[PDB]
């Protein structure tokens, strides 16, 4: 690569004209390095000049966008893993990091289809009790509130006296997990549940 | 399969086969396991407190 | 054809082996002893009622810390008692009722449920958040689940109908050693201690005790003629207590390879539905379909008393791990402590 | 092989340029059958020359995914049972596989019509409601609390203060019947009916 | 045009390269005769040979998915209708049925405009409300329980303490808008109001 | 408006009819778990 600022690639019989800016954004890019002469590079077509890249197109297509214009948007139609396992045989980490932000979002979204929700219990006398109704925390739902009768300060205006569950869908947003093997974390779990 | 009855002749093979380990295993005498029982349980009688009632906190099952 | 000499060559070596354990039969020195202790009169009280179900309890199964217990409803819900303070660790409900097996592992980490699913869920208790989330539907079974038991965290024994009991491997979801042999259903799978054999009784009366790893049929006892309900090994695992529906038990011996002694009595004309054994194996209990369990001198035959107290069936009977408490799967939806 | 290391193949009339290692990954399959020369291989363009392949190029994607990069991709937009057929076209065993668990997931968790929902009713009080509301089992959903009275010592303090009826969508039974119940099971429905 | 075993067929624009055998893999289809060699296809490519069928490229996609390998898949961005009315126009007929079969198959199971509901009070108490919550019938919805306000037995363990409620949706096939009456019937229903 | 109940001859099934004009056929037991419509029965304009 030392003609042509132009370069003209074949990725996936594609011909890609990429200007050397946009390619050299990230050095960490197998691409930045064919944007300069190397003896090993020895992939070409001798049908168009045009070096080789045996990588689809259909993916190349987010990557270019984001390494050009330091962003990219995927297709609701294109998948955002094609376009990760794309991203790292170019080897950009913090497109990669980003892409697997997204696919997590994505997929916390979709874990809702599995019958996935998480419960909890809050605790309400009267008066405070639209307070959280109201300024309840963002991306839940309210489920269900049962007035439980009391004795210590009987009926009315006792802090047990309502009971509100509470419940979101279960999401895996930055990332799941199924364990830990750190031995205390364990021992505590062991603990607290008698 | 007509001529052995939907391969009944599997289960008779292998109830062959046990009765022969049956017979291979060795027959100790009634009296010497029911004396080896007595002998095993008067031994562990000071430590079932089914048999020995325990003080109320000093067993957690009268707690 | 080949049968002609096969059911000569069984008749023979069937005939032997009785003449075997003919050769063996003694008289029942236990029996026979009048001057081993006497165990008195047991009339305890039952210290919790640890009421908290809607349905009759089926199966239930101490763990192996003798604090919690797993006791399984009719309707589908596995409820981790706290015997102590009378609190449900967990409560796990089924994609299906009519479970009858609660197998609580040996570690207090992971319960295995069955029933007429004919799939055994296994629950891993320990995860992530500390939330009870399913670990595998072990599926392949074709009849019916009758009851369950870990050897390993990820190798458990599965007794069921279609004459199978077959151990999977919890992992691949694998039946990994088939034993086939039984005419009826199986019902019971007893462990012993050394957790590398295990007896098993059915619905035609023969307790087969085989060989965990190997698939192979070491014994087959019979001394009943009528379904085998449950079967509980010796904290020794040299003899195994046997019920069916009938008016009597019988303690069975692998090393007499024969009946060592019988518990009977016209006291009462209602069918075993399970047995234990106490830390000592000197009390034989027994849960009965009459309305109380009865609790046995197992080395003198009489019934040294009867926990007296429900008005429905002792549908299951277990015995804490220490061997001094016991528990029961009554019918009245309670579990009565007995200590 | 019979040409330089790239080659390029005409699946469905596009040209799809590739190393021949990402088709000689797997030995078994048209595509290795297509690299290696013999005298029933005739196939050639006319133009600039491709081996002519009459396949989809839709259902080629997330195909020649499996062996770019050893994993599919499954979009938004292209059926798994399309990409299920062309795998079985060209006989990559675990691709089939893989797309037909998808498949039985999918299908499993949506064509319950009925959805079925089955519900239970758990019997718990105030205390251990929070423990196993929040300690749910992870494939259930909370659907009613009914505040029940005590049957001892007013309307709580007792072990018997709340129903939590709980539900879960499923398809009921693999069979959608009885399949075959031994005796000893009718017998014991029988004696499970009261 | 018909060079080598392959055919160009522009379909919509788009050059489908196609097996003249999968054309010839049944009558049904008009490109049967297309493939074979008789006077007619005056428009066509008078550069190749490429005749100019106007029809939509899409929805001929899974016409030859099925032509090829007679085996139907259908996109699932692409509607059932505009492959049925593509079937139509190249008339293969069990094609036609089994899109009509999908297309029926897929109305029926979502099949409610207003979303009907048949509702159900089930008297019961706590003993055996377990029971009937559990053996609820197969199709149904449990949508709410309440207990009664009553002061007999305790109000704890009496028999009639609680009245559970189940919806079942109709306007899949409505009956309370679908009515034949008869004359006695009608007598029994004011014989029922009185 | 359902005025039978029919009771099948062993107690596995059971049975109802009314103005619907459509008979109820009920699989009782099955090991499924709950009870599940067998079948339903129709070709009357009149009620059962």
């Amino acid at each position: 690569g030392s003609v042509s600022k132009w370069v003209r690639l074949n990725v996936g019989g594609t011909y890609f004209l990429t200007t050397r800016q946009t390619l050299c954004r990230d050095p960490k890019s197998f691409l930045y390095r064919l944007c300069q002469a190397d003896p090993d590079l020895d992939s070409d077509k001798d049908e168009t000049g045009a070096y080789l890249i045996d990588r689809d197109p259909t993916y190349f297509g987010p990557v270019l966008n984001y390494l050009r214009h330091g962003k990219l948007v995927i297709n609701k139609d294109l998948a955002e893993e094609g376009v990760l396992e794309e991203a790292e045989f170019y080897n950009i980490t913090s497109l990669i990091k980003l892409v697997k932000d997204k696919i997590r979002e994505r997929d916390s979204k979709t874990s809702q289809v599995p019958v996935k929700h998480v419960y909890r219990v809050l605790q309400c006398q009267e008066e405070e009790l639209t307070q959280m109704v109201s300024t309840m925390s963002d991306g839940w739902k309210f489920e269900q509130l049962v007035s439980i009768g009391s004795s210590y300060n009987y009926g009315n205006e006792d802090q047990a006296e309502f009971l509100c569950v509470v419940s979101k869908e279960l999401h895996n947003t930055p990332y799941g997990t199924a364990s830990e093997p750190s031995e205390k974390a364990k021992i505590l779990q062991e603990r607290g549940s008698r | 399969m007509a001529s052995n009855n939907t391969a009944s002749i599997a289960q008779a093979r292998k109830l062959v086969e046990q009765l022969k380990m049956e017979a291979n295993i060795d027959r100790i005498k009634v009296s010497k396991a029911a004396a080896d029982l007595m002998a095993y349980c008067e031994a562990h009688a000071k430590e079932d407190p089914l048999l020995t009632p325990v003080p109320a906190s000093e067993n957690p099952f009268r707690e | 054809s080949e049968l002609d000499q096969l059911r000569q060559e069984a008749e023979q070596l069937k005939n032997q082996i009785r003449d075997a354990r003919k050769a063996c039969a003694d008289a029942t020195l236990s029996q026979i002893t009048n001057n081993i202790d006497p165990v008195g009169r047991i009339q305890m009280r039952t210290r919790r009622t640890l009421r908290g179900h809607l349905a009759k309890i089926y199966a239930m199964h101490w763990g192996t810390d003798s604090r919690l217990l797993v006791s399984a409803s009719q309707d589908g819900k596995l409820i981790i008692w706290d015997s102590y303070t009378t609190n449900k660790v967990h409560a796990i409900p089924l994609r299906s009722s009519w479970v009858m097996t609660c197998a609580y592992a040996p570690s207090g980490n992971y319960v295995a449920c069955g029933g007429l699913d004919n799939i055994c869920s296994i629950y891993n208790l320990k995860t992530r958040e500390g939330n009870v989330r399913v670990s595998r539907e072990l599926a392949g079974h074709t009849g019916y689940l009758s009851c369950c038991r870990f050897l390993d965290d990820n190798q458990i024994v599965t007794s069921s109908g279609d004459t199978t009991c077959a151990l999977w491997d919890i992992e691949t979801g694998q039946q990994t050693t088939t034993f086939t042999g039984h005419t009826g259903d199986v019902m019971s799978l007893s462990l012993a201690p050394d957790t590398r054999l295990f007896v098993s009784g059915a619905c035609d009366a023969s307790a087969k005790l085989w060989d965990v790893r190997e698939g192979m049929c070491r014994q087959t006892f019979t001394g009943h003629e009528s379904d085998i309900n449950a079967i509980c090994f010796f904290p020794n695992g040299n003899a195994f207590a046997t019920g069916s529906d009938d008016a009597t038990c019988r303690l069975f011996d692998l090393r007499a390879d024969q009946e060592l002694m019988t518990y009977s009595h016209d006291n009462i004309i209602c069918g075993i539905t399970s047995v234990s054994f106490s830390k000592s194996g000197r009390l034989l209990l027994a849960g009965y379909d009459d309305f109380n369990c009865n609790v046995w001198d197992a080395l003198k035959a009489d019934r040294a008393g009867v926990l007296a107290g429900h008005d429905n069936r002792v549908s299951c009977l277990g015995v804490t791990d220490d061997g001094m408490a016991v528990a029961t799967g009554s019918w009245d939806s309670f579990l009565k402590i007995w200590n």
